[PDB]
């Protein structure tokens, strides 16, 4: 029994190169591959057009290349068929329409009626690569009602499509939406807002924040708040400051009255501060403990001590919490292996959901392994597991010196049994160091092997394979020597494995009961976000003092060698009336870590179980296959 | 005696020195083999909660 | 004065954009440091603020890359920040701050700020005498300066102010634009909501709904009246019964095994499972792995049974059984359409068609039924010896049509064959009595197009009111039966009758797979496959609907079908006229009519929550006046705080322990920031109030002294807000010689000019020599000798009708001397305009000093017009009087005689 595997994503893509890994175990001579695709169901042979011969000198591994064109609830299906010489090895394989992600930026994030509002929409495939595709763009009202329908191609002009769109002057004032999506696919559309309104640029911004991001509510010093207030030029405002409060819970506001207090900004900083008496009064007279999960709002409203000008701003959000902390599972294999260690990714947030540094996780008890955060707000915590195929409740505690025992936060969790052939009782792990991974550093992951002495001979190497961005980055062997129960990838980062990548491993044997057997596992490994490239902006102009209105200065614009840039100023008055929907290639990276074909942190119930949920449908010549992949969205 | 801790429930399973399989390392913290019976078995074990008999056996398979 | 900046050698700010730099520059130069460097000079705008430059990086290598935002920060060390609204209300009186920023360490600087006249603005600016205030501001400082001005003029107009500081070189002009708006509010009003339906509406022609006009009863003078026109083009989804469950369809997948019909019935049914769930894609939900599994079988079912193939091209039952009419009728009918499944031997198919019209039919059209398949039950309702000539021939016709369009170039024989039998069984199948042997029959012809209206209405009639076909017997019999007869009924496209046949299927929920099924179950599917291709729930969409616009001369047509996603066509007019629209295609559509404009204004301007009453009176350094403030909140409950932004009137400034007074209020607070800022240049003053009242008035004053003594001062203001919302608030003004602290503008319902200014011309000191060359311009376009009919001396303007006695100059006035005319007047320009009844008066003036026009028009008395209280003849005879008289009729006729120059 040679056995020959097909390694492929989950859900392919269309007119994108996606490619899948070809394996013979135990396979004297070279072997013949020819990899086909055809439609579901039937035969138009759409992309067979791809050959290969796996070596022994390559010990049998070697992928093909190919782009499935072109085009011919709703669901499209592929059958992907590997033929090696006699042996047929063929699965059906769920297929994306969508062609990639549209991102649209405008000039500004308010605009008058009279002025024209500049769009560009950015057509970049489902790798962050440009595209020349054809995309309709609708321009939507505070109702949406597409008042003007374009339809361009950014062929040749390199994923950059610039557009104008003039307000008239009689126009429906209120919160306007664009919707750009692919000629092909009516059903990826892609929306960025921008407020109408009649508005003139202040004088000064205004900056309110607490001395926290949050209210413990048995803090009787009172939500304490430091006003700010500065000339869009720099200089300090000299004014005075009219702020109000209100809790709210959800949608609803409630403004506390009471709670309105003036005062005056002197050097630009004034201070005001909401008692914990005029909250507990303010709400009902209930109990300070009613009002958790809440949250409050500041309301600043700093009129200049002339009165040509005045400025409002809030910050809203602020919750009131028991514990100054949150952790969050949602980045932890919810899978262990009986016997083997159990490695925790604890996630520690802010009430404000940013991530904790320096903050001391442990496992529930007394003097228990204790681990610091990362800036991740990542913290590891390996806890050692016992042979039973029980389920395990793990409860995770911050250890911060500081907070009392009632103040430091909580989270259970539950991971279940790796399910196993036969009840082989054979395993695999994958330890790796949840430092920060910047490309250009190099990733040690640990394959661990727990099977019986027995049969551990005839393990001779893992298939380790790399996913990021929803697609096979590359994938190969590590090989291990008998009675090497742990084996040390030396893994190179480079700038395309952000913002992130899934590992997944598997070794196979034909052993216990004369029976082929596939053993697994997966590692998800976020890297340090970042632009694959970089560009930079600064004054070529050097020193000088504040440049002069009207007069020139230069602009160095360090970037990526034979790259389109483009370019707007903002006068910074526009985001004191307005700051949202700016893009940020941190948006960008939360777009595609939505868009991952991968639905698990790592591990599964069983072998097939790691590759779907890894985003992958292995399937072999001996029965033995991914269970079938429908859902284009990750099952909630 | 080496010792190896479950953080969950707290108990404690003691491993002789002879028994151990093979001892690696990762980051600070130690990580080695069992033969539990037969079965390759396994235990993590904290930098801080490290005995000297463990690190001895790494520093001689290491340098 | 002297020593500072010219105000003419002043370029002013002018640009001011919110965005800009919308440049693409491209990233070629050679890569040194692993990073191409572009340098680029730019030139900064003229805003003093901090720009933000955020570019956005694309390489086909790099993929996207959005650069951190880089801030720039244009500064200047003295500037002035002209704070202007985003719009103000033509004939709408407002105040404009314009704030002064000394920012210098340790230097005050003497400037002298200046608005600069502006024609489409009436302000205390005009062309002969300009508006400067000369104010030193303190070190790293701001004084703000207000400016009460009106807007006459509609539409974007232009705010120009400049400053230098004297004994220094160092000056800066602005010039914002702000929207001047007409008197009125925005309001839209639906002209029209029509249905677009070309099938139902204007029958059997071209749907022609004759749309109006606005009503616009309300829409204020000059005002744009866009028409909002959309095309909503809506879809109909007609609901077709969906497919079998594929659970129910397990059972239908048997591995084909037996001989010559016994593995023929085992593969029956798993071909017409794989072919349903192909049309129905429904492979999902039943397992895709299932279909190659399943695939398997029918290949090795085609293979098997080609071992039941006699060497004559023929299909037997036994290895060596008398060949078969039916068993080889069949599998030509199921390999017939397995050929999309399974690649068949087109010859093995097409020669095995060949032989049953070879030797099993003769010339009268029929087929042998020498077929004896040993257990008939797989045959259908065949098996009963009734029509079986007639009820055969119609099954195996069936089998040459499935194969009919595959096989008509390997044998050109058939086709012939085909059409002959399609005769004989039109002819014979009207006297049929089983209600199986009418639907076969019924579909053999039906497929050729043979069965029209004669024919149709006999097999249509034998529908139990078109749900079902059958007779007493086998209930497997009648269902199969239905199924052939449904399969005619979608073959000749009556969409109409077809569905509830459907329903009576899916309530007999035959799914097939017992004892004698094998004809049974294959055809049902069939017909529910052919249906589901055939079945439209697409309602035929397209529309070639126009409409030749009054207003634009190049018509605009549309084509909204299915298959096409942009389905909200629409374009806007900005004129408003009726216009009939041309609607003719197929489908439901969506015309809706909608129009925006300026509704005239209910309970007046945007001061409705807010009542506040100014009070400026003198009280018994220099003058000294008290300025009293009487607000109250227009609400239901005492207010919050609120804002009392003050304006000095031009040189003045309030008493320093007037405010002292005020602070140590209850409910009262002033800032010691502006309690500390010294008689210094204190013009601007905010008094801030804990609890304004909405049932009594809360009232205070406070001494104001005259620091300058400059004439012609400003009026001063008083706005109220609370602090919440700027947007709802009263300003008022006041001035000790005007009434209420308005300027004099003349105002006639929507036009309005300004009248702060001279009031005749500025010249006893009345030279004939020099009055005569002064008297003759282009500009003067009337010389009157007239006489004061009645005067309407009054609160507005003071009208002087005046009498027309002997027209000198006339201009463009038909006029004789008999034709009385009104002259208008500022009441401030009554006392030095000292005018009577019945008098002889010399009034040469102006031309364009016209309100309103033909005959309406009346002549203003203006900076540019001039005036005299001409002599009577009968006491001219006085010694100081007939200096005059003589001067006054030296120019009479000097003037007239000839005329002027040119
Ligand atoms: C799937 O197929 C592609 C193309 O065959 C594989 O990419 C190719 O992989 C080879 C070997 O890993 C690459 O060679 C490498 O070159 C780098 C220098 O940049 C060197 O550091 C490495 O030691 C190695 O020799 C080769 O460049 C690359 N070719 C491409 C991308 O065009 C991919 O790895 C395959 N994956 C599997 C699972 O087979
Ligand atoms: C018309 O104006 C009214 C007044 O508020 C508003 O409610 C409505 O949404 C407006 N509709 C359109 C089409 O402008």
């Amino acid at each position: 029994s040679p056995m020959y595997s097909i390694i492929t994503p989950n859900i392919l893509r269309l007119e994108s190169e996606e490619t899948m890994v070809l394996e013979a175990h135990d396979a004297q001579g070279d072997v013949p591959v020819t990899v086909t695709v055809h439609d579901f169901p039937g035969k138009k042979l759409v992309l067979s057009s791809e050959k290969t011969v796996l070596t022994p000198a390559t010990n049998h591994m070697g992928n093909v290349t190919f782009t499935i064109p072109a085009n011919r609830g709703r669901n499209k299906f592929v059958t992907v068929q590997a033929t090696f010489g006699t042996q047929v090895v063929e699965k059906v394989v769920l297929v994306s329409l969508q062609s990639g992600y549209l991102f649209i930026q405008t000039d500004k994030t308010i605009y008058t009626p009279g002025s024209t509002v500049l769009y560009r929409i950015f057509t970049v495939n489902h790798k962050l690569l440009p595209v020349g595709r054809t995309v309709m763009v609708n321009i939507e009202n505070p109702e949406g009602i597409p008042v003007k329908q374009d339809s361009l191609s950014s062929q040749n002009q390199l994923g950059v499509l610039p557009l104008s769109w003039d307000i008239p002057e009689l126009v429906n004032m209120g919160q306007w939406k664009i919707r750009a999506y692919y000629e092909n696919s009516p059903q990826q559309v892609f929306s960025t807002e921008f407020e109408v309104k009649e508005y003139v640029l202040p004088s000064f911004e205004v900056i309110v924040e607490p001395t926290e991001k949050f209210y413990y509510i048995y803090n009787e010093k009172g939500l304490e708040v430091t006003i700010t207030a500065r000339f869009l030029y720099g200089k300090k405002v000299e004014g005075t400051a009219f702020v109000i409060f209100g809790i709210q819970d959800g949608e609803q506001r409630i403004s506390l009255p009471e709670s309105l207090k003036r005062i005056p900004i002197e050097d630009g900083s004034g201070e005001v501060v909401l008692s914990r008496k005029v909250l507990l009064d303010g709400v009902q007279n209930p109990r300070a403990e009613d009002l958790v999960g809440k949250s409050l709002y500041v309301s600043a409203t700093v009129i200049l001590h002339s009165g040509s000008d005045m400025v409002q701003a809030e910050r809203s959000g602020i919750p009131i919490v028991t514990s100054p902390y949150q952790i969050h599972f949602t980045k932890t294999p919810k899978y262990f292996k009986p016997g083997m260690p159990f490695d925790l990714m604890v996630f520690v947030t802010n009430p404000d959901g940013s991530p904790a540094y320096r903050v001391p996780v442990a496992v529930q008890g007394e003097d228990t392994v204790q681990s610091l955060t990362q800036g991740d707000g990542v913290a590891k915590l390996s806890i050692n597991t016992h042979p039973s195929q029980k389920p395990l409740s793990i409860t995770v505690r911050t250890k911060k010196q500081e907070l009392s025992e009632a103040e430091q936060a909580t989270r259970t969790m539950q991971a279940l049994p790796y399910s196993t052939v036969g009840n082989s009782n054979n395993y695999l792990h994958l330890s790796v160091l949840r430092t920060e991974l910047r490309p250009g550093e190099t990733l040690n992951v640990n394959f661990l092997l727990r099977m019986d002495r027995a049969h551990e001979a005839k393990i001779r190497y893992y298939t380790y394979l790399i996913m990021n961005k929803g697609r096979l980055l590359k994938a190969g062997r590590q090989v291990r020597e008998p009675g090497q129960d742990l084996v040390v990838l030396p893994l190179s980062i480079t700038t395309d494995f952000i913002p992130s990548f899934r590992l997944v491993a598997y070794y196979t044997l034909i052993g216990a009961s004369g029976q082929r057997e596939v053993v697994a596992d997966s590692v998800w490994v976020d890297v340090k976000d970042s632009c694959v490239g970089s560009l930079v902006v600064k004054s070529g102009q050097s020193e000088d003092r504040q440049p002069v209105p009207g007069q020139q200065m230069t602009l160095k614009i360090e970037g990526d060698h034979g790259a389109r840039v483009v370019l707007v100023a903002v006068d910074k008055g526009v985001f004191v009336l307005n700051k949202k929907n700016k893009l940020t290639q941190s948006k960008i990276w939360d777009v595609v870590e939505k868009a991952d074909i991968g639905c698990t942190p790592g591990s599964g119930k069983d072998y097939a179980g790691v590759f779907s949920d890894a985003g992958l449908t292995f399937t072999s010549s001996s029965g033995q296959q991914t269970a079938q992949r429908a859902e284009l969205q990750c099952p909630q | 005696m080496v010792k190896v801790k479950f953080d969950a429930t707290g108990e404690e399973k003691e491993v002789e020195t002879s028994k151990i399989s093979a001892v690696y390392r990762t980051g600070k913290d130690v990580l080695f083999s069992y033969d539990d019976q037969g079965k390759i078995g396994w235990g993590y074990v904290s930098e801080k909660d490290a005995p000297k008999e463990l690190l001895d056996l790494l520093a001689r398979a290491e340098r | 004065d002297e020593d500072i900046i010219a105000e003419e050698n002043i370029v002013s700010r002018s640009e001011f954009p919110e965005s800009w730099l919308w440049n693409v520059e491209d990233l070629k130069e050679p890569p040194k440091n692993g990073i191409s460097t572009k340098l680029m000079n730019i030139f900064l705008k003229d805003s003093i603020t901090t720009w933000e430059i955020l570019a956005v990086s694309m390489s086909d290598k790099k993929g996207i890359c959005v650069a951190d935002p880089f801030e720039v920060t244009v500064m200047q060390d003295f500037f002035i920040d002209l704070r202007l609204p985003y719009s103000v209300v033509r004939n709408e009186q407002v105040e404009i701050r314009a704030v002064l920023y000394n920012y210098r360490q340790n230097q005050e600087l003497k400037v002298r700020v200046e608005l600069l006249h502006n024609p489409a603005f009436c302000s205390l600016a005009t062309t002969k005498r300009r508006h400067q205030q000369t104010v030193t501001i303190p070190p790293k400082s701001s004084l703000s300066v207000p400016y009460v001005i009106v807007p006459l003029k509609t539409g974007l107009q232009e705010v120009e102010v400049k400053a230098a500081v004297y004994h220094h070189f160092i000056s800066d002009g602005v010039r914002k634009s702000l929207k001047v708006v007409p008197e009125g509010i925005r309001m839209n009003k639906t002209v029209a909501v029509r249905t677009l339906d070309p099938e139902r509406l204007g029958r059997e022609g071209v749907q022609k709904e004759d749309i109006p006009p606005a009503d616009l009863s309300d829409q204020v003078p000059d005002t744009e009246s866009e028409t909002r026109i959309l095309l909503q083009g809506t879809p109909v989804a007609q609901m077709t019964e969906d497919a079998v469950d594929a659970e129910r369809l397990k059972h239908l997948i048997v591995t084909p095994s037996g001989c010559g019909e016994q593995n023929m019935i085992g593969m029956t049914p798993t071909v017409i499972a794989v072919h349903y769930l192909d049309e129905t894609e429904q492979w999902e939900k039943f397992g895709l792995e299932k279909r190659q599994g399943a695939l398997e079988l029918i290949k090795k079912g085609y293979t098997q049974q080609l071992a039941f193939r006699q060497p004559s091209s023929a299909f037997a039952a036994f290895v060596k059984r008398a060949p078969s009419t039916w068993l080889t009728a069949y599998v030509v009918k199921v390999f017939s359409l397995a050929v999309n499944l399974i690649a068949i031997d087109s010859q093995v198919l097409c020669g095995a068609v060949k032989w049953l019209i070879l030797e099993k039919q003769k010339p009268d059209g029929v087929f042998q039924e020498d077929a004896p398949v040993i257990h008939q039950e797989m045959i259908g309702g065949l098996r009963n010896n009734n029509e079986k000539d007639m009820a055969l021939t119609a099954f195996v016709l069936i089998s040459l049509q499935e194969a009919k369009d595959i096989c008509e170039e390997q044998v050109n024989s058939l086709p012939g064959s085909i059409t002959k039998a399609g005769d004989f069984l039109e002819a014979n199948y009207m006297n049929l009595q089983r209600s199986y042997t009418v639907a076969i029959a019924g579909y053999a012809l039906a497929q050729m197009g043979r069965l029209k209206g004669p024919l149709l209405n006999k097999f249509l009639t034998t529908a139990k009111d078109k749900n079902r076909w059958e007779d007493p017997g086998k209930q497997l019999y009648n269902v199969e039966a239905t199924s052939y007869a449904l399969l005619a009924l979608l073959q000749l496209k009556d969409f109409d009758f077809v569905p509830p046949v459907v329903r009576w299927l899916n309530e007999q929920r035959y799914y097939g797979g017992g004892y004698g099924s094998t004809q049974a179950t294959f055809m049902v599917f069939q017909a529910l496959a052919q249906y589901q291709k055939d079945a439209p729930d697409h309602q035929e969409l397209n529309l070639d609907v126009s409409l030749q616009l009054p207003s634009r001369s190049s018509k605009i047509t549309h084509r909204i079908h299915w298959e096409s996603a942009s389905l909200l066509r629409s374009e806007e007019t900005k004129e408003n006229e009726g216009f009939t629209v041309t609607a003719e295609g197929k489908g439901q559509g969506t015309l809706s009519v909608v129009t925006m404009y300026h509704a005239k204004a209910k309970d007046q301007l945007t001061c409705n929550k807010f009542d506040l009453k100014v009070t400026i009176k003198p009280a018994p350094a220099k003058n000294t006046m008290i300025l009293e403030i009487c607000t109250r909140y227009r609400g239901d409950q005492d207010a919050t705080m609120s804002i009392l932004d003050i304006s000095m009137m031009t040189g003045f400034a309030p008493d320093t322990d007037d405010l002292k007074q005020l602070a140590n209020g209850v409910d009262r607070y002033i800032s010691k920031y502006e309690l500390d800022k010294a008689f210094s240049d204190r013009n601007t003053l905010i008094i801030y109030l804990d609890k304004v009242s909405h049932s009594e008035d809360d009232c205070l004053a406070f001494k104001v002294h005259q620091y300058f003594n400059v004439e012609l001062i400003q009026p001063g203001a008083v706005k109220v807000y609370a602090y919440y919302n700027l947007e709802e608030s009263c300003t008022r003004f006041y001035h000790p010689e005007k009434e209420d602290g308005k300027l004099n503008k003349l105002c006639r319902d929507e036009l309005c000019r300004c009248a702060e200014e001279n009031c005749f011309i500025q010249k006893d000191k009345v030279t004939l020599e020099e009055r005569l060359d002064k008297a003759c311009e282009p500009g003067v376009d009337y010389v009157y000798k007239t006489r004061l009919v009645k005067v309407q001396l009054s609160n507005d303007f003071d009208e002087y009708i005046m009498a027309i006695e002997q027209t000198i100059k006339s201009g463009s006035d038909e006029v004789q001397v008999g034709q009385q005319r009104t002259f208008i007047s500022p009441i401030k320009c009554r006392e030095a305009l000292k005018l009577e009844e019945k008098k002889h008066y010399l009034m040469w003036g102006l031309s364009s000093d016209f309100w309103g026009e033909k005959p309406n028009l009346s002549y203003i008395i203006g900076k540019d017009t001039w005036v005299e209280h001409w002599p009577e003849e009968d006491e001219c005879q006085d010694e100081e009087n007939q200096k005059q008289c003589q001067d006054l009729g030296a120019f009479t006729e000097s003037m007239v005689v000839f005329g002027c120059p040119n």
